């Protein structure tokens, strides 16, 4: 068994504009073993209400899934998406960058 | 429409 | 008619000591997901997951998740037997899975079939594009393939790829026919980032595509690139459309040379941006 680490992405689902109500994606791809621990911060707060897509793979076998929640771009709030796997000798967090 | 497997390993 | 695709992955994770293997299968037409079972509930019943399965009456629900439920039970004796095969250290946490269907070009002629297994991540054991021979990942996958060959089991792998794979795959294209066969073509923009006193990154984006098949490049004066570009994973927006981007860093004063293509079934022509 050879270990896979997650690439991550952190996204809006529209181009976000700064006070308009959108939503905040966090798509974890070509990962193994498939156990993994997904969170979404705002301001280094956890979110609560956050959905998750049913788990599945690609062709290659590899397991992805998509974490979403409601947000609101503003200019001063941040945001984040904190990915724990056993490839990772410590939890990766990738801040959402309105230019990616 | 989802198959079961046939046979065992 | 335009090509499609039946596919089911179906996941199981063992967790010795703390209960049953956990068993997921989820089924897609095209890249639309539109089915599972997830054997973490407490009544696991095979459930729609996409709007226009939902008036499927209970008899299909109810095959699917006896079909479901026998898999299930598959997939605990396998990750036991494979464990043995492979001399693996007792404990510890493996996968099985499996991934299975039919794609169909512009006829309801099965134009190719897929069963194919892996454990731990790893190619185990699959069909062959014949549907009549099996390629066996190792050693320990060829006493399997001789199980196989011995039961016949290509033949009823055939006939199912051949016959109701196909079969129902027509039907969710018909009862899903609104959304299913859309093609909506990729909005396109441009954005410009300063770097540094010497070069700038120039991102070119592909947003509100179906379907996820696209392909998006950076040229210098009609060539490919001579330099690195990033290009991320096509991701989705998560309303079933997608999105990507591919970005260059380019020389002050040159942002003009460098010209963006976008492809995608859903464009008339080629797509060509410049800054």
């Amino acid at each position: 068994m050879i270990q896979k680490t997650p690439q991550i992405q952190v996204y809006s689902r529209h181009p976000p504009e700064n006070g308009k109500p959108n939503i905040l994606n966090c798509y974890v791809t070509q990962f193994h073993p498939p156990h993994i621990e997904i969170q979404m911060l705002k301001n280094g707060k956890k979110i609560p209400k956050v959905e998750m897509s049913d788990m599945s793979f690609s062709k290659d076998w590899s397991f992805y899934i998509l974490a979403h929640t409601e947000f609101t771009p503003t200019e001063t709030d941040t945001y984040a998406c904190r990915v724990k796997h056993d490839s990772m000798a410590e939890p990766k967090t990738v801040y959402w960058d309105r230019d990616m | 429409k989802y198959l079961q497997v046939a046979s065992h390993v | 008619m335009g090509p499609h695709s039946l596919r089911y992955f179906v996941t199981a994770v063992s967790r010795p000591g703390l209960g049953e293997p956990r068993f997921i299968a989820v089924g897609y037409v095209d890249d639309t997901q539109f089915v599972r079972f997830d054997s973490d509930a407490d009544n696991p019943r095979f459930e729609p997951r996409a709007p226009w399965m939902e008036q499927e009456g209970p008899e299909y629900w109810e095959e699917q998740t006896q079909r479901a439920k026998s898999d299930e039970q598959w997939f605990r004796v396998s990750l036991r037997t494979a464990q043995r095969y492979y001399n693996q250290s007792k404990g510890g946490s493996h996968t099985f899975q499996r991934m299975f269907g039919c794609d169909v070009g512009s006829d309801w002629r099965l134009l190719r079939g897929y069963q194919q297994f892996a454990y731990d991540g790893r190619d185990y054991i699959a069909l062959n594009e014949d549907l009549k021979t099996w390629t066996a990942a190792d050693t320990a996958a060829l006493i399997t393939r001789r199980k196989w060959e011995q039961a016949g089991d290509a033949e009823y792998y055939r006939a199912y790829l051949e016959g109701e794979c196909v079969e129902w795959l027509r039907r969710y294209l018909e009862l899903g026919n609104e959304t299913l066969l859309r093609t909506d073509s990729p909005k396109a923009h441009v954005t410009y980032h300063p770097r540094s006193q010497v070069d700038v990154t120039l991102r070119c984006w592909a947003l509100g595509f179906y379907p996820a098949d696209i392909t998006l490049t950076w040229q210098l004066n009609g060539e490919d690139l001579t330099q690195d570009m990033e290009l991320v994973e096509t991701r989705p927006a998560g309303d079933g459309t997608f999105q990507k981007w591919a970005a260059v860093v380019v020389p002050l004063g040159k942002e003009q040379n460098y010209t963006c293509h976008v492809h995608h079934k859903g464009l008339p022509e080629p797509l060509t941006l410049r800054w």
